[PDB]
């Protein structure tokens, strides 16, 4: 009913989206190849009244009218795709990755979906799979009596076995890189599929033209820097307060109108 | 800081378990000594990773 | 909900000032020059909306 | 009742399950052939608002939407199937496995579960059991005047009478194995029992295509590790502050809007 | 979910529990659509990604299937009518309900051990309380300003 | 008198209602065998005014119309019937439960009741009682002078007897299963009657059918997790405030029009 | 004068019961022959609102009513009679039981 | 997550307990010393309870 | 107005939402339900793709 | 104020007696014809809530 | 609801009681029909969504 | 219970009550927990009688 009151409102909405994704980003400290998030807000509409530029006078003009801005918005949330530090894990399964590719995974339904978290395990038929069953492509079969699975830098996977000084290869494991990496689309469980603004997914050898070297035995922990948190928790709190405030002086002027 | 020195941590506790392995063998004919090799784990070049 | 259908629909007429008369029940009826022009019976508008 | 309050009650969740892993690992530091687990963690929801990769304009479109998304979830804790160390305490009913296999037991109620503890004891009418009482497969008795039990290295199982120099023959000890040895289902009492994630029980003799081998005398201790369980906690128990400080601000936010 | 006169109604609270002759219901008692009865020898109930509900009984080794969740999709989600309980009933606005299964056909996924919460977002409630607080405080002024124009008129 | 006044008084109600619950909740973190208590909340009547779905036009539909919603009142209130987490008593007289089993109690009307509770009594005549002095049922009577209790994992319940190398028998502890745990009727002093939403009492012996095993010497501590209890407790504060807030707000409008 | 509070004003008197056995069996670590204490408490009344199992419709039945429950009430205080360590006093006047026998 | 720390404790107290009276029986004719073994009390897994 | 498919990670062209603009919007007629209709002093309705 | 508190005041009252009959049978070691003390403790009041 | 007079009348005030010979009456004394009679030894009433 | 008709009886009339007044200060006659002064003179009841 009050134009000050819809933009205060905005600015408690934009600083309460601000505080969820804090919240979000703090809440996923121990998830493995994590990604923190960061919202970037724009300003709503600027009401026009007078045109700035407009003749004030007929040798005269006015410099920077009158303009009336509305609230605020939140325009869109940037992950940070950077390298996290390493865990040593010590498990044959466990791979990282060291620079800038991705697994690719394909769900249940058919299509294939992006994963940079390497916890694998193998499923009852032999193939490594994902935390959440989900089978890792290209399909990669484990033989039954498997004595050890060694996962180099550039993608083979070899399994040792019993009396063979040789080791047999059963797979290749590739990486998949895309021109616009925070373009993904994140479906939660950390999957990422591709959209139209992440470009095409483009497949690599992990050590050629750009894809990043697998570790074994590594874990990519999450980036999330938490002192940073903090002080944003402490930013955030302390712009809700004023915005409320805002609001509450709106409330109280209208109470005078309202009397009189 | 708790992921580098973590990784530094268990780095000197891998050369004293060599280093206890090599003393607990100091009566075993045939015995080779073992010794530990550490590498730098640097990422783009500021940031590094233990 | 779903069994919802139309029934019937109300009939809705446009007249004037000038072209009606108020009966002696309150009920306005259309006067001899005006009925002389616009028929007996008036057609229900499609335009009139309630 | 506000996003970030069920963000971060997620959160919480989620570090108070890490610790109950890290304190039933540092609880079970003692028993032999102990499994350590290991929790693994991945992202709820995600609130679309804003599609990523949606089109604006005819031909500008919009990189990395509005992704505003939900706290986090438990995958589930994996056993970490490593070879604890093998301790010697010279007992002729002691006995330890040196690679992946698994010994049978045969539960009160016909099904049959699989243990990698080796403390085995005598009852009172001659079988090898588990030291809870549970019978050992398949079937191994032992005489009344039995002077030595000689477990080899292929799981045969002799034991020699008095005053005679030959060994007489008993038994013969197999170890299952599985394709996934995670999948196994724990019972308690040191026990795991079949899940059709482990695929089939495959019993085969000690030495051959992948069962490991038994060493008399011998115990295996656990995997965990005490330092790292300790460096775990520290981390652990600082993440669960910072999403109870969280907590904290999305109260006080609360607070001033109502009180408005 | 099916209700007592036989017509059927849908609801997105998953909050559900097992009856005394097995069966899943909803915390109101009504059985929900379609039928999965769960054995007395059930050791753990699971549901999957699709739907599927897998019982787990003593002794097997394999888990048995007892039942599909089937999620009934709508065009227009708004137009359905609100009964009450948590149950919203199909209209002329909410035509074709599309029996589907879970992930399939645009439809949603299963989360087990999780419950949608409410979206009520509570700043925006408190403004606009706010708002039209003083709103019917600006209409009852008008109110009183009409009615002290009409004690001026008809005083003369 | 006013709509909004007795939707805002449910929802207070309702609050009230989460708060017993979570008191309840957290007066008894101290108690065996307790199950934890959630509430579950349902819509009230819908004002229908517009129908949804009416014929608007000859060729248009009226979407979604005007359906005004009453308050909000508690449907029912669910246990979490899950395995608590035990603890060591060192006392013979205490059994807990592993599995999903209940011991039957009789009551001094004759009728049956079920507890979880394992801490049990011998009265003078030597009958197991529980801590209130009801008698197990079967009456597991004890001799005169004994000198130890051995309750086993399928509830045989032994006395060892002084110059007696062999252990007598002198019951059966068994456990009733239902159909619907969460269905039986709480009347206090930690005991549970049948109801027909319970299903019928299935007698069975620990270790078939499901039934759980007995360990003698533990006993099952309740399942209450505090954290989330607490977590709660500031949502239901704050959403108690904002329902007052509502409340209060409804109390002005009202006043303004008592005063024209 | 609220059902929450009485609830919870029965827990702390619940917990302050445990803390003066836990105080009791501190100080009395000293004595001969002490058995020590422990409270055991049990779920006090249950407020009906919606009978669970109450027939809803014709043939529906309605699941876990609403069972609203009050606070906690301690039913017993048991002793632990086991066998405590023997000291060796080398007094021919102090005399120790060895199993479950009582002076009199 | 309380009562499976106090489990390991007294677990702990009880191998103490055990490793205490073998040492007190250093030198007595006909002792044989104790060793005391342990178990996990594993629920339906994915949860410890000491 | 595009819509996003199961498993297209492209979206779908639905429609244009075309915007009518008048040249003196304020001699529309009101006609209640929040419905202006075009008025001799508010002729020639030009449709328009927003932004142009 | 709590019974907890006067319990444990009294049990660190007892505790420090036996102290004391420590500290004096140390301090009397080169005595001549010294006999060494020890205290015996019991329980104090048992208050029935309900009757056993 | 039966009037005295034995025509019956209709109510929507669902605020009932009980009288001394068991039966549901309203807040005047009438007495509802159907005639239902709740005993004495009752130890809850539920009345049910579909009147039961 | 008066007759609100001939053969109906009016169930729970209209009581309309006052406030609330105090009956009674009761004591609770129980045994405190007792505390040592180490003095010679000061004593203590353990059961339920008096000094006079």
């Amino acid at each position: 009913m009050i134009s000050s009151l819809w933009i205060a409102k905005t600015g408690l909405d934009a600083q309460q989206t601000n505080m969820d994704v804090i919240a979000n980003n703090l809440a996923n400290v121990s998830t493995n190849g994590f990604k923190r998030q960061r919202a970037v807000f724009e300003d709503l509409l600027y009401q026009t009244i007078r045109q700035p530029g407009a003749q004030s006078s007929e040798q005269t003009t006015l410099p920077s009218g009158l303009q009336i801005g509305t609230g605020v918005r939140p325009v869109a949330t940037e992950r940070l795709h950077s390298q996290g530090n390493l865990s040593q894990t010590n498990n044959s399964k466990d791979v990282a990755i060291k620079g800038q590719g991705f697994f690719q995974v394909m769900l249940p339904d058919g299509t294939s979906a992006y994963t940079r978290d390497g916890s694998f395990q193998v499923d009852q038929n032999g193939q490594l799979v994902t935390a959440g069953g989900f089978q890792v492509q290209p399909a990669i079969t484990i033989p039954a009596n498997a004595l050890s699975i060694t996962i180099g830098r550039d993608g083979v996977v070899s399994v040792t076995q019993q009396g063979q000084a040789a080791p047999v290869q059963v797979g290749q494991l590739n990486l998949t890189t895309f021109m616009n990496d925070t373009g993904l689309e994140s479906i939660g469980e950390n999957l990422y599929i591709e959209t139209q603004s992440s470009g095409a997914p483009n497949e690599s050898t992990p050590g050629l033209n750009g894809a990043g070297l697998l570790y074994q035995g590594y874990v990519e922990t999450s980036n999330v820097n938490v002192a940073e948190e903090l002080v944003n928790m402490i930013q955030v709190q302390r712009a809700y307060e004023i915005n409320s405030k805002a609001v509450s002086t709106t409330d109280q002027m209208l109470q005078k109108l309202t009397q009189l | 800081s708790f992921s580098q020195a973590v990784s530094g941590l268990n780095a000197a506790a891998t050369n004293l378990d060599v280093i206890g392995n090599n003393i607990a063998n100091s009566a075993t004919y045939g015995f080779k000594s073992g010794t530990a090799s550490f590498a730098d784990m640097f990422a783009g070049s500021k940031v590094g990773l233990g | 909900p779903n069994t919802v259908a139309p029934v019937g629909r109300l009939k809705l007429v446009k007249a004037e000032g000038n072209e009606v008369q108020r009966s002696d029940d309150g009920l306005f009826r259309l006067t001899a020059e005006a009925q002389a022009e616009r028929g007996a019976v008036l057609a229900a508008d499609p335009s009139i909306r309630i």
